[PDB]
């Protein structure tokens, strides 16, 4: 009778195997297995991370062929991966990312092998593009409701972990069913490489290409979204030819929700962009 | 054949993965990876790979070692699970062309279709472009040289479809989108000048070093094309281009009119508000 | 001209946009087409009888 | 007191000099993270949508 504050390391390689999963994430119900390695009571760290083929089953424990998953996890073994499973993973698409009473039967099936039997469940499918924020699921002890449920020390991260705040999961089904924190980590190598490749990926290829278009479009298509802004313009101060009545009248109270600054401020910005590029054509003119 | 690729940063971040369980061997040598992507369609689409058992030896160059049992079971069971992706070629992490790159190209060129090649650096240091589509196609040389496979630069870019920019826009939470307007171009128009010093001023040296100290003929005949390409600008006097300085000119011009203008028009409230606001704060303050 | 509106048949309403392999001839109204679940992207259309 | 003014007064001048280019990180950061935020929360709305009343 002891327990710990876990916390699970998530990295890339899981992240973007669950976002190429999720891609392929078929309404048809998904199986996956996780891998790492166990240093010591309460961490754990997940490294490999592979698909598995689907079937008209779906998740249950007879869809797993053990010869199939002794058998690559053996040629993850003659290869330079010395990790042992970690958990298995799958996605929950349309009904929510909870877990029925088969996922929680091959969960109780699952985990007597390893205690921890970290559980993760994606669906980029109804998830907005703007978050891709991921939460790992967890097994609790049917013996434990005569005592506390959850004794775990390190009560800061619960903030975070208070992120998913849906008034229907977290305490519609708390009971018998709690989660865990996520965390990430990136070295240089990924932060070089992957931020590099991300500035490359949003730049060009000798990165003097592309410039000239723009700066030589400037007198061509650009012309057009002048006049068309300046016709906005225009369109904008044939009203604020009525604003100092108004302001010349009340001077009391604001009842258009409307600025008429910022967009104008953008417009500035947009028209900067020939001033920003003179300077461009006079280095490409002069050498 | 193929105009122009599509590799997603995923296989890069596999190249990572290499990179990451070597375990502290001391070896770090070109490990060779399956490269895997979708060959129906005219571009190239690089979704996921995996790896290759792949040594060579120290002294002599023309070892390698490869295997077909594996990449027929990773390829059997890949393909089981996600069938619309195929085999279409591989990928070395090496940042040197060596000769035996033609006997490990030509298995995969056997038993596989036309397989494409990919040159990367062992460290992110280089600043260009990492990913270059070296297409495996043998052409036919005018100084009567024997018909050799031949690396043809086909160009590449680093775009992801769905959810990968998502996920690597939340790992990083530092990049910036395009944004434009000031910083985003500003910065472009101050270290574009350094983006194409390294690469031009890294390129003129081993260039002007091979061109006296250089042998094993390097195909010269693109030389001519080089510097007549060079010299396809002949430090024109810019006479007739004084007319196209007026018309940039007076767009200018009207960026002028349109800042001074729309300031002026913004002035409006601010002008307005910091007289209206402080004389009746400080007349009913007290 | 690149984003329309799409009528289903199930009753609800939803608006689609443009795929990039396909053209403006049968993108023209009045000519029932197809959409996907993901994204609502058009692969082809759909000849009325 | 009335000479330990000036040297006792230069500490505050440093500490209100400081602020100048904390002010100015604060400014230049601060609307950053607000077209940050404002791409973030305006790539929200997306093109597939149902067409209620
Ligand atoms: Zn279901």
């Amino acid at each position: 009778a002891v327990d710990t504050a876990e916390q699970v390391y998530i990295s890339s390689l899981a992240l973007l195997k669950m976002l190429k999963h999720g891609r392929a994430g078929v309404p048809m119900e998904v199986m996956g297995l996780m891998l790492g390695e166990f240093v010591d009571d309460y961490t754990v760290r997940v490294i490999d991370v592979f698909a598995m083929p689907q079937s008209g089953t779906g998740v249950s424990v007879e869809a797993v062929d053990p010869v199939f998953q002794a058998k690559m996890l053996d040629m993850l073994k003659q290869t330079g991966r010395p990790e042992m499973v970690v958990g298995w993973y799958h996605s929950h698409p349309g009904f929510g990312c909870w877990l029925s009473g088969v996922d929680i039967n091959t969960q109780q099936s699952f985990e007597a092998l390893s205690e921890r039997a970290v559980a993760v469940v994606v669906d980029p499918i109804q998830s907005v593009k703007g978050k891709v924020v991921i939460d790992a699921f967890r097994l609790i002890n049917a013996n434990m409701m005569v005592l506390g449920h959850e004794p775990r020390q390190t009560t800061s991260n619960l903030g975070h972990l208070n992120k998913p705040s849906i008034q229907a999961l977290i305490h519609g089904l708390n009971r018998h069913y709690y989660s865990i924190t996520i965390n990430y980590r990136k070295n240089e190598l990924e932060q070089k490489m992957l931020l590099n490749l991300h500035k490359k990926s949003w730049m060009e290829g000798l990165t003097l290409q592309d410039y000239s278009e723009h700066c030589k479009h400037n007198e061509s298509v650009v012309k057009e979204m002048l006049e068309l802004a300046k016709n906005y313009n225009k369109a904008v101060e044939e009203e604020d030819k009525m604003t100092p009545e108004q302001l010349a009248i009340k001077n009391v109270g604001k009842q258009d929700p409307k600025r008429h600054l910022e967009e104008h401020v953008d417009v500035l910005m947009t028209s900067n962009i020939v001033q920003c590029l003179a300077a461009m054509l006079d280095t490409v003119v002069f050498k | 054949a193929v105009q122009k690729v599509v590799v997603h940063p995923l296989v890069l971040l596999s190249v990572v993965d290499h990179f990451n369980r070597i375990g502290k061997v001391g070896n770090q040598k070109r490990v060779v990876g399956v490269l895997l992507g979708s060959w129906q369609k005219k571009v190239l689409d690089v979704s996921n790979s995996f790896a290759v058992p792949f040594d060579e030896d120290d002294k002599d160059d023309s070892v390698w070692f490869l295997d077909h049992d594996y990449l027929e079971n990773m390829y059997g069971m890949f393909k089981k699970v996600n069938a619309r992706e195929r085999i279409v070629g591989w990928y070395h992490t090496g940042p040197k062309l060596h000769k035996n790159d033609i006997a490990i190209n030509e298995l995969m060129k056997r038993y596989c279709p036309n397989s494409v090649l990919v040159i990367i650096d062992v460290k992110p240091k280089d600043l260009g472009l990492p990913t270059e589509a070296y297409i495996s196609v043998e052409e036919v040389h005018d100084d009567g040289t024997p018909t050799s496979k031949t690396f043809e630069h086909v160009t590449s870019e680093i775009g992801a479809e769905e959810a990968e920019e998502v996920g690597v826009e939340h790992l990083l939470r530092d990049i910036k989108d395009t944004t434009v307007g000031t910083l985003s171009q500003r910065i472009t128009n101050q270290v574009h000048g350094l983006k194409g010093l390294n690469s031009k001023l890294l390129d003129i040296r081993s260039y002007l070093e091979k061109v006296a100290t250089g042998k094993l003929p390097i195909n010269h005949q693109i030389i001519y094309q080089l510097q007549d390409v060079f010299n396809l600008l002949p430090d024109v006097s810019l006479q007739e281009f004084v007319k196209a300085f007026y018309l940039k000119t007076n767009d200018q011009m009207v960026v002028v009119y349109l800042a001074s203008l729309i300031r002026s028009v913004v002035a409006l409230h601010n002008l307005i508000n910091n007289k209206i606001a402080n004389r009746d704060a400080e007349k009913k303050e007290g | 001209e690149e984003k329309f509106i799409v009528k289903a048949t199930n009753g609800p309403r939803y608006v689609v946009g443009c795929r990039r392999q396909l053209d403006k001839s049968k993108l023209k109204p009045g000519t029932r087409v197809a959409l996907d679940m993901t994204t609502l992207t058009i692969m082809r259309y759909l000849p009325r009888e | 007191d009335l000479y330990s003014r000036y040297k006792k007064l230069q500490q505050e001048l440093e500490f209100l000099e400081v602020q100048e280019e904390y002010i100015k990180d604060e400014q230049k950061n601060l609307k950053k993270e607000f077209l940050h935020a404002q791409e973030e929360v305006k790539r929200i709305q997306s093109i597939p949508l149902v067409i209620g009343q």
